[PDB]
């Protein structure tokens, strides 16, 4: 199999799998002495496989 | 509450990077005999 060849392998127990990936990494402010330290914030998204029968 | 930014909003110590000193101390006064005390005034 060309495919299990090139491809990375991925351990899977049952039928499907899920990924789940940082996507948005925080900001950062410059802020004058004494003034409000805005927030900033994190993101992550999800992806999913399922298997099939030869 | 007492100290306001130049927006007029309260201060805040954590968002705005800050430390500060609070002193207290109770204290009671009591005159024993009203009586007991005496006073010399310039005329």
């Amino acid at each position: 199999s060309k495919i299990m060849q090139l491809g990375k392998y991925e351990p899977m127990e049952g039928t499907e799998k899920k990924f789940t990936f940082w996507a948005d990494k925080p900001g950062a402010y410059w802020v004058g002495e004494g003034q409000k330290i805005e927030t900033s914030k994190a993101t992550w998204v999800n992806a999913t496989m399922r298997a099939f029968k030869l | 509450s007492t100290v306001k930014n130049e927006d007029g909003t309260p201060v805040n110590l954590f968002e705005q990077d800050m430390v500060a000193l609070r002193a207290t101390m109770h204290v009671a006064l009591h005159i024993a005999d009203d009586k007991a005390f005496a006073k010399l005034v310039p005329a």
